[PDB]
């Protein structure tokens, strides 16, 4: 109405807007010029900076994590019974966009958290669908949601349990000799 | 098809 306008703490990064005190925490969350965290699962980087410094970031510091092509693929994630926290890390490359799918596993019972999260930005994630599959012998577990950005994160999504979560002795039903294999779709909506 | 990339893990 008529409050004292006070700008965005990324103005100066290109944040063109100004508004009240009430608004202005809740803006900076989802700004859209807000800098980007490493989406890499574990705190270990401590990488910050811009979208389009993502890939170079991942392809520069990360090599080791492995990109394959295609909007349907599966993702073999091998000893998934090695005690202790434990990650995987691939990227998935379509619809003219790369993915990052991470499998989770947090130690009394230990516990399988798996999430995709696209390399773009929040309106950007909602036009997608991903779908995440186990299969066994006459048994199928299935997660579809929207994939998060990666300036969102997984942490609140993880700890929410808003993705597919499955403890270990689900594992053993869709594992053969410490491997399990997840059929990763990506669709576009 | 389905391509399958077999991803290690990092402890
Ligand atoms: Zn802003
Ligand atoms: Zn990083």
């Amino acid at each position: 109405a008529n409050s004292v306008l006070f700008p965005c703490k990324y103005a100066s990064s290109g944040c063109e807007i100004t508004l009240p005190h009430t608004e202005k925490a809740d803006h900076e969350e989802l700004c859209e010029f807000r800098p980007y965290s490493c989406p890499c699962p574990g705190a270990s980087c401590k990488w910050q900076g811009s979208l389009d410094a993502v890939m170079p970031h991942l392809m520069h510091q990360h090599k080791s994590i492995t990109t394959l092509q295609g909007e349907d693929i599966v993702f073999l994630a091998t000893d998934i019974n090695l005690p202790g926290a434990v990650d995987w890390v691939m990227m998935q490359s379509c619809f003219g966009f790369h993915f990052m799918l991470v499998l989770e596993k947090q130690e009394g019972h230990q516990q399988f958290f798996a999430i995709v999260q696209l390399i773009g930005t929040r309106k950007q994630a909602e036009n997608f669908a991903y779908r995440l599959e186990l299969n066994g012998h006459r048994r199928r577990l299935t997660w579809e949601a929207t994939p998060r950005s990666i300036h969102e994160g997984i942490a609140t999504a993880i700890m929410n349990s808003d993705c597919l979560v499955f403890d270990t002795s689900i594992a053993q039903l869709f594992a053969e000799n410490g491997n399990l294999g997840i059929n990763v779709t990506i669709s576009m909506c | 098809l389905r391509p399958v990339a077999m991803v290690r893990p990092t402890v």
